[PDB]
């Protein structure tokens, strides 16, 4: 690649001088109604936070949109290691790593910090490290940076709480055949009109093989046939016309003792076939929620 | 070489000792020759005079000693003994046949007994407990005072400011006299003992025409206090009196066994009763006593005190009268109707901390005062005059207490020897660690943090990465304590317009109740000022516009950061973020052989090995006689030039040496042999630094670009080349010891003629019994001989079969010397054998 | 990836039997000498080690399977009872 | 503020009235045909309020469709099949009225 | 009951090898593995390998941006041959800096070409080459390599301890466990509870079937559960094991 | 039903009495009971279908 | 082999009785002498069993010739250390 | 597979799994001893087996930082065309879309 | 709850790019110690 670093490589959009300019305007007009005494110093305490906070966001935006036209092949950067590399930009859009926070940091502004009780510093800081950030400037940068270690020392200590539940009961939650002896009648039938209010998904009927030979209108030859398994396209077909009952094999509708056969389940999710005898869904099912 | 600068901004004042704290401090406890009676003696204050009245028996304290120690200064390294110095103290016992000290006939007195000893302190200013020397680090916690909080629910009552009031003097009492309406009136005392206090009043000297009817009139409230007095409709005076109205006998009605009286029934409260012979059996207690006053004279319960209450009476209360519960209650009402004293609870001015110097006061008590519980019991045997010597005070339960603190405490931790910088660092540090009381683990997030007004006290930037966040910090490099305990930094004053170029040591007390501008701020000569809106601060928030109302200046721009976090190259550059992952990882270092000054500085780091006490540093002129580098001498021209007769002053160059954390300690002679050398001039420079400043790494070369894959996270190739230099080497030394014991079999004993059917054991130990210095093998073989008999020089028959296979030959002894341990072998260093030496051995 | 892995699980409709197939035989052959094992030497792993082949593995035995058969408990109940097997020295 | 019993269904007999606090959002408008079992407001709802009408077919539904909520709105996707077989363990009581 | 001590110390000279971190001040965390070779290593015009590669993989997420100056104008100082003072948020400037990068040897904007020594051909776009302060952190000897097969054993505990000279077993957490229930094993989950740890005779055994090239048989009753039975016995209830 | 179910969990030191009284033959058939007496697991890998 | 169920039921003195061979009345334990337990203590022999491989507490019988036989002076068996 | 070395190597493409990173952390091994694990081991204890997710059903393994930059290198264009023609002679600039 | 594995080993973790999907590096003297049992059971089969 050979790509490197210099003192010009760390170069500023231009489109920098064109957002503050209206930023400015607003900037220049909080004083003079304050030395007036119909502004209370506590009115400009938030109005100057929502004007900042969106200002340091379209620079961002504005950046990336010249690093893909004339040129892309652009190296910027500095001189350290982790995880990023070269090229500002090449990486950001690549997927590999590079938000638009951490890139602003380089080529755009510092941001917007916070007070160690909740409320937000008055004048912001655009002092780049490109020129250097004033000593009073730093002072205030150093109060924003104590909330990155301390909202985060939750979720890295054990989450797996929400698993230490499902296991310790849903242990005994396995297959133990294939074909119980329900008929097709008494199951479940999901409706259409579930969640908040009506907010139907693909999700449910995801995987799972109909019961019933639902009658569903169009010409001859179009029913579904009451023994067939269920794909994310067969589901398409469903889910288009008919926003009625759908009879299907569901696992509380299971006619066993402790156990679920593979037919009133669905698809294994792991592979792409339906699930083995011995798969332990009660065990699988805790985690694959437990994790996120 | 010329050398080009940039900036300068002229200072008025430099960075003082940075090892001032820990010194001065120390120096006002011991009190020996200086100062005749106020630190130490203090201490002997409390305990004596120690009074275990049985009959007729005083003892009266006079005055101290300190005379020789217990031994030489040298010897107690190679044993583990804290070096210290008895004391001696006059002791006045009377016996019950009037024997008190003070004629030549049946009056016995002794002057001189030498019981407790306490450590002291040397040069730096370090104490050293069990070989391994120790040193204690200051802590923050918040000043005993008289503070104003809130509290949940209510939303229908009276108090201070908002609503309980909450003070804290230090163990005495928590007054609190909040009001709950309806019936009985809400009134605690020590812990929770409920009662009316409508009869409280009474005892003071209050009438029903007083509390509840020159105040009812300004608040309908009073439900609390209607109840007792019953004041109903208007009816006929006299004759209806009841527990208000009068104030002896008492109306005596109650709902229950025992009946209330106003005066008599203060103590009824507590079951079963018994007669009012005890006129004191708890008023006694908030009075003449440590209850009232939070320290000597009221010396830190002043400010705190008279600046928000009225003023004061005496060290305590008194009798009857009671001046401390009306001076109170006049604030809650006082607040009530206009007034604003609030106090934050988040305040570099309401917190300080408590040097050595005071940590060894409040240890040295706890200690003395232990004997007491040991002094009684020696008293039930005394027989008659023969109970006078030291027959009672003992020296283990003194010495216990004092020697479990400066080893055995959160306060006491090894020194860093990691590298001589990160040493000053460990001392430049204050725990948010300490007491249940002053420090807990509850949710802090507008505690944890940074305050506005940490600006010149404490750096905002050096604080250690983790769930320890915003706890444990550092000191700033203009920043120094005084002998209260706030922290105290440099501020120019000014007086409209006009700016004084002297500086001004202040507070953070006053610190919040001043305004203090900008440094980056205009100014153009002393007298004008050169802005309308002046961008500065008062407590925690940033303020604006007025040029009159400001009285303080920032004199200089470095009061931010740190003593360490200053050294780094252009920090305007650098994040908050990086600039503490990069200073956290500095006092890790080690000294290396290839070490060198970076390319480019800021002009701090030679301030640092200087008083951090790294460097050799001549006390007077004179030229230099040898320059081995191992060991220097100088001679002074203070006697006549005599082979013999000189001021022979030898430097012992520390060579080769252990520490705290397998480190490397060494010095360098830098100075040549005939050059005369004055005060100042460096005899070696330290381990790691050059000339005496910085170099703790080294500058190398970098084609800075990836490395098909190899590089992928974090990964890093080294060059071959670096590696036959050889610049990467660090000794660090560990350490071995045999133990020889008086086993049942027989003694065992070291020597080089041993009788061993081998000659691997012959070939090291050759010295008779020890080995010499420098050599090369492997591990799993002998360091020091050992001849230890096993079986009683008895060999069994079923044994002598399997030897008889592979060579008959079974000797008495064998070879049970001490192997190598698993893991990477080394060389020696030094060797030391005490063969029953004529010293004093344990 | 492995040899011949994949394709045992798309032989059959099941990922779970397979393992039995290639375990609780597997285990066996060992503690059972090698004998009992009829099949041609043709069926076996290679190792490529100083120029010649070892070990056996398996994984390569699974082609006639059936349905039912024995039931569990005599698995290693006639098994140790034919071939006791043990380690002597000279 | 509001009384009434939670909009208060009117039938054909003797309708009925309670309490509740203002601090409810109000979800569902008029002129709705709303059955017993059926999320009035919103958020979470009493499971053991429910079950005196849902039953089981319904009430299984509920339960897991509502957990599926809160993991939609992250962006991260799971198949409702992973609650369907630890809420039917839910089902393994009836008590006897 | 000692007559006389011996102190013998063991001064160990650690060489550099490849498992350390190295650290400046900046912040630029890393660590050896591999170490490159001179004959597979480019070089500039005049001829002079490169003493350490680093790597340009990490920088928007630091934000630490301040190296630079030490490293151009490190280099400029060098052909010149003077000290630089640079105060804190203050010193030299970019304008003032790019006028001293005009002497020194012949560059001026740090990009200087390279001739790659593997295939011969220059490099596409030159990259920058100067001198970086940075340090060599102390080895931890709590990362040091670790591995135990066999060890001693307690008596009612009967589990894997860890000694002096020998090392220490990975004590088998039960958040290991679940993660293994949930594929739907079996041998491979009783195996850590019995020989492997609890089971005693059934531990002896096995070493005597992995020695001739055999195979280990079923494990037997933990330890911690036939003790049990009399832990149980104790508390005036009797309990008693059965068949089929 | 069994009784070592939920002495593996919560409350335990009432089903040991409960389970005393009447002489409750519990089977191996869940999963952590299992675990605590030392066999093959009865499910994933071997089941009795 | 491998384990089926379990039975559990309430324990009865006649039961308590048959495992039992005796009863304690002496809380002493052993002594720091001859580290021999005391007679009918703690860690007596009589009940217990020996502490010693094939072994009693008094020396009666030490040599492994004896396969198991209770002493007419000791009164305890001649066993192993595992049945402790 | 054996190395020369005090380390241990793991995969770059794997380590979105065990989402850890090369700059000092620490992992532990274990090995199976029976063969019946050792077989279990390659079924699906082996990561060539588990590609997607059990959650969801997406390829939880992508390229991370390098080999995903190898790609996109060699796949790159420069879009920012006119339209359509003849083109026969004249422009002919690279490897533009 | 839990139980100490008899053979188990740890060190610091590294790349390889020499490495597969399916294939994972491990250090050389580790090797010994963890198939210790294993190891000896060739030997002895073997010459050495």
């Amino acid at each position: 690649s050979g790509a490197s670093v210099g003192i010009d490589d760390m170069v500023i959009p231009e489109k920098k001088h064109e957002i503050i300019s209206e930023a400015e305007a607003e900037v220049a007009e909080i004083q003079e109604q304050f030395q007036s005494g119909l502004v209370t110093a506590g009115e400009r305490y938030n109005k100057v936070i929502d004007i900042w906070a969106a200002a340091n966001d379209r620079v961002s935006k504005a950046m990336m949109d010249n690093l893909q036209t004339e040129t892309v092949i652009n190296r910027d950067g500095q001189e350290e290691k982790q995880v990023s590399f070269n090229s500002i930009y090449m990486m950001a859009d690549s997927g590999a790593r590079g938000s638009a926070a951490q890139i602003r940091q380089l080529a755009g502004m510092r941001g917007l910090m916070a007070k160690p009780d909740g409320s937000i510093i008055e004048t912001p800081i655009t002092a780049n490290f490109r020129e250097g950030l004033n000593v009073l400037q730093y002072f205030i940068s150093t109060h924003g940076a104590r909330k990155g270690l301390a909202d985060t020392a939750l979720k890295t200590a054990n989450s797996g709480y929400l698993t230490r539940r499902l296991v310790d009961v849903a242990q005994d939650l396995v297959v133990t055949e294939d074909d119980c002896g329900t008929h097709e009648g008494i199951m479940m039938t999901p409706v259409i009109e579930g969640g908040d209010v009506k907010e139907p998904l693909r999700d449910r009927v995801l995987g799972r093989v109909t019961a019933e030979d639902v009658l569903k209108p169009g010409t001859a030859d179009i029913l579904v046939p009451r023994n067939t398994l269920l794909h994310e396209q067969w589901c398409d077909l469903l889910e288009e016309n008919s926003v009625d009952a759908v009879k299907v094999r569901s696992v509380v509708s299971c006619d066993t003792d402790f156990g679920v056969c593979a037919h009133c389940y669905g698809r294994d999710l792991a592979r792409g076939h339906i699930i083995n005898k011995g798969e332990a869904i009660g065990v699988i099912a805790a985690q694959s929620i437990g994790e996120p | 070489r010329i050398r080009k600068d940039f900036g300068k901004r002229p200072q008025v004042l430099d960075v003082p000792y940075l090892l001032s704290i820990q010194l001065d401090s120390f120096q006002k406890f011991i009190e020996q020759d200086p100062e005749g009676q106020y630190g130490l003696e203090a201490a002997f204050r409390s305990v004596f005079p120690i009074q275990s009245y049985s009959g007729n028996s005083e003892l009266q304290y006079v005055s101290y000693r300190l005379g020789e120690p217990v031994f030489d200064v040298q010897e107690c390294q190679i044993r583990g003994v804290t070096y210290s110095a008895p004391l001696r103290v006059k002791l006045r016992l009377v016996i019950y046949e009037r024997e008190a000290p003070e004629g030549t006939v049946k009056d016995i007195k002794e002057q001189e007994v030498y019981m407790g000893e306490i450590p002291l302190m040397t040069d730096n200013g370090t104490f050293v407990i069990n070989g391994t020397e120790r040193v204690i680090v200051s802590q923050l916690h918040r000043s005993p005072g008289v503070f104003f909080d809130s509290d949940k629910g209510k939303t229908h009552s009276s108090g201070k400011v908002l609503y309980n009031a909450r003070i804290i003097p230090y163990r005495g009492s928590w007054l609190d006299f909040e009001f709950d309406p309806k019936d009985n009136l809400f009134v605690r005392i020590d812990r929770r003992r409920k009662l009316p206090a409508t009869i409280i009043l009474r005892a003071l000297n209050y009438t029903t025409e007083q509390i509840l009817d020159l105040f009812f009139e300004k608040v309908d409230l009073l439900a609390k206090l209607s109840q007792s007095g019953h004041k109903r409709i208007e009816t006929l005076f006299t004759n209806d009196l009841d527990h208000g109205p009068y104030i002896s006998e008492t109306l005596r009605v109650d709902p229950t066994n025992d009946r209330l009286s106003a005066l008599v029934e203060i103590y009824r409260m507590m079951r079963p009763g018994e007669p009012p012979t005890r006129e004191a059996a708890e008023s006694l207690f908030e009075n003449l006593f440590f209850s009232e006053d939070r320290y000597d004279l009221s010396a830190v319960g002043r400010m705190k005190f008279n600046r928000s209450l009225l003023r004061e009476e005496i060290e305590g209360s008194g009798i009857l009268s009671k001046d401390d519960i009306i001076d109170v209650m006049k604030k809650l009402i006082d607040i009530r109707n206009g007034k604003g004293e609030v106090d934050d609870i988040d305040h570099l001015g309401n917190r300080r901390i408590r040097s050595v110097g005071e940590m060894a006061e409040n240890q040295f008590r706890v200690g003395l005062v232990r004997v007491e519980r040991a002094v009684k019991e020696r008293l039930s045997l005394g027989d008659l005059d023969t109970l006078m010597p030291q027959d009672m005070i003992n020296a283990k339960p003194i010495s216990a207490a004092v020697k479990e603190f400066f080893g055995s405490s959160q306060l006491s931790q090894f020194m860093d020897q990691n590298n001589p910088l990160s040493e000053i660092t460990h001392k430049r540090r204050i725990s948010a660690l300490g007491p249940g009381g002053l420090t807990r683990e509850r949710a802090g997030f507008e505690v944890r943090d940074v305050h506005p007004t940490h600006y010149g006290r404490v750096c905002p930037i050096e604080t250690p990465e983790g769930p320890n966040i915003g706890l444990i910090n550092s000191l700033s490099v203009y920043a120094q304590t005084n002998e209260y305990g706030f922290l105290e930094t440099p501020y120019r004053k000014v007086t409209d317009g006009v700016v004084t170029d002297e500086i001004h040591y202040l507070s953070a007390i006053e610190e919040g109740n001043y305004v203090i501008a900008q440094a980056n701020s205009n100014l153009d000569e002393e007298g004008h000022f050169v802005e309308d809106l002046v961008t500065c601060r008062s407590k925690g928030e940033s303020s604006l516009f007025s040029r009159d109302q400001v009285d303080y200046m920032d004199v200089s721009t470095q009061q931010v950061v740190s003593v360490g976090a200053s050294l780094i190259p252009f920090l305007e550059h650098d994040d908050a973020n990086r600039a503490l992952m990069g200073a956290n990882m500095q006092r890790q270092a080690v000294p290396t052989l290839r070490a060198d000054k970076p390319l480019v500085g800021t002009g701090m780091e030679r301030a640092v090995a200087v008083d951090s006490g790294v460097t050799a540093v001549a006390k007077r002129g004179g030229v230099v006689q040898y320059v081995d580098a191992s060991r220097i001498v100088i001679k002074v021209n203070e006697d006549e030039m005599y082979p013999g007769e000189a001021g022979i002053d030898i430097y012992n160059l520390t060579k080769y040496t252990r520490s705290n954390q397998n480190t490397c300690i060494n010095q360098m002679p830098c100075v040549s042999l005939g050059e005369p050398v004055e005060r100042g001039d460096v005899l070696a420079d330290g381990p790691s630094t050059d000339l005496g400043e910085l170099a703790l790494g080294q500058n190398m070369r970098v084609a800075f670009m990836p490395w098909n894959g190899y590089n992928f996270e974090d990964s890093i190739l080294v060059s071959e080349r670096v590696v036959q230099e050889d610049r990467f080497t660090t000794i660090h030394i560990q350490e071995l010891a045999c133990v020889s014991r008086d086993t049942k079999l027989g003694p065992e004993e070291i020597t080089a003629d041993i009788p061993n059917v081998g000659e691997a054991a012959l070939s090291k130990l050759d010295e008779s019994g020890i080995v010499y210095i420098g050599a090369e093998v492997t591990g799993g073989d002998i360091l020091v001989g050992k001849v230890t008999p096993k079986g009683e020089t008895q060999l069994t028959p079923e044994e002598k079969l399997l030897r008889a296979i592979f060579g008959e030959k079974a000797s008495d002894v064998k070879d049970s010397s001490l192997r190598v341990p698993n893991g990477v072998s080394g060389t020696v260093i030094d060797v030391q054998v005490f063969t029953r030496d004529g010293v004093e051995k344990d | 990836a492995r040899v011949t892995v994949q394709d045992a699980v798309e032989k059959i409709g099941n990922r779970f039997d397979l393992v039995l197939v290639a375990a609780r035989r597997a285990r066996q052959m060992q503690v059972g000498g090698k004998d009992p094992l009829v099949p041609e030497e043709n069926d076996k792993t290679t190792v490529i080690a100083l120029r010649e082949i070892e070990e056996g593995l398996i994984n390569n035995q699974i082609l006639d399977v059936r349905e039912r058969q024995e039931q569990q408990e005599q698995e290693a109940a006639e098994l140790q009872a034919v071939t006791a097997i043990a380690e002597g020295r000279r | 503020g509001k009384r009434r019993l939670v909009i208060t269904p009117v039938d054909g007999s003797d309708p009925y009235e309670e309490m509740i606090p203002k601090w409810r959002q109000l979800n569902v408008f008029e002129g709705e045909r709303v059955e017993r079992g059926d999320v009035i407001s919103d958020g979470p709802e009493a499971p053991h309020d429910i079950l005196r009408l849902r039953g089981v077919h319904a009430v299984t539904r509920y339960i897991v469709n509502e957990v599926q909520d809160v993991y939609r709105l992250q962006g991260v996707k799971i198949n409702d099949k992973h609650i369907e077989v630890i809420v039917r363990q839910m089902l393994r009581k009836a008590t006897i009225v | 009951g000692v007559l006389k001590i011996v102190k013998v110390y063991l001064a160990v000279k650690r060489r550099i090898q490849p498992g350390d971190k190295m650290a400046g001040r900046h912040g630029n965390k890393g660590v050896i593995s591999k170490i490159n070779p001179i004959e597979d290593m480019p070089y500039d015009e005049n001829g002079t390998p490169v003493d350490i590669v680093l790597n340009p993989l990490g920088v928007p997420s630091r934000m630490n941006i301040g190296q630079i100056l030490e490293t151009h104008l490190g280099m400029a100082a060098k052909g010149i041959g003077m000290p630089i003072a640079t105060p804190v948020f203050d010193g030299a400037k970019e304008a003032e800096i790019k006028e001293l990068l005009k002497l020194g040897d012949l560059p001026t904007s740090g990009q200087i070409r390279l001739y790659d020594g593997r295939t011969g051909e220059q490099f596409e776009r030159p990259v920058t080459v100067g001198y970086m302060y940075m340090l060599k952190l102390n080895h931890l000897v709590d990362d040091k390599m670790h591995a135990r097969s066999t060890g001693s054993y307690s008596l009612v505990t009967q589990q894997p301890l860890g000694g002096k000279a020998q090392f220490g077993g990975q004590r088998f957490g039960e958040m290991e466990v679940w993660a293994l229930e949930a594929y739907g094993a079996a041998y491979t989950l009783q195996e850590m509870l019995t020989v492997k740890s609890d089971d005693v005779n059934g531990r002896t055994k096995m070493y005597k079937n992995i020695v001739d090239g055999n195979h280990q048989m079923e494990p037997g009753m933990p330890e911690s559960f036939n003790v049990l039975l009399k832990e149980i016995r104790s508390l005036g209830i009797n309990i008693e094991l059965e068949d089929e | 039903e069994s009784f070592i179910s939920a002495a593996s969990f919560q409350e335990t030191t009432r089903v040991l009495t409960e389970a005393a009284v009447a002489g409750k033959r519990d089977e191996l058939r869940g999963l952590k009971e299992n675990v605590i007496v030392g066999r093959l697991i009865p499910a994933g890998t071997g089941y009795a279908y | 082999e491998e384990f089926d169920a379990i039975k559990i039921a309430l324990a009865s003195p006649d039961m308590i009785r048959s495992w039992s061979f005796g009863e304690v009345k002496k809380p002493e334990t052993i002594n720091y002498r001859t580290f021999k337990p005391e007679r009918d203590g703690l860690f007596c022999a009589r009940i217990f069993g020996p502490v010693k491989d094939y072994e009693c507490l008094c020396g009666k019988y030490k040599r492994l010739k004896h396969r198991g036989v209770i002493c007419e002076k000791c009164g305890v068996e001649v066993t192993q250390t595992k049945v402790r | 597979v054996l190395i020369e070395g005090k380390a241990i190597q793991l995969h770059p493409l794997v380590c979105a799994a065990y989402n850890a990173d090369f700059d000092g952390d620490q992992m532990a091994v274990h090995v199976p001893l029976t063969l019946e694990a050792q077989l279990e081991a390659r079924a699906l204890m082996m990561s060539t087996n588990n590609i997607l997710s059990p959650a969801n059903g997406e390829p939880i393994i992508v390229p991370s930082q390098d080999v995903v930059l190898g790609l996109y290198y060699m796949t790159r264009d420069c879009v920012n065309a006119k339209g359509e023609g003849m083109v026969l002679t004249g422009p002919k600039e690279a490897e533009r879309l | 709850l839990g139980k100490r594995v008899d053979y188990s080993g740890r060190s610091v973790i590294t790349v390889g790019p020499y490495l597969r999907l399916h294939q994972c590096g491990l250090p050389k003297k580790m090797a010994l110690e963890l198939f210790k049992p294993f190891i000896y059971g060739k030997l002895e089969l073997r010459g050495l």
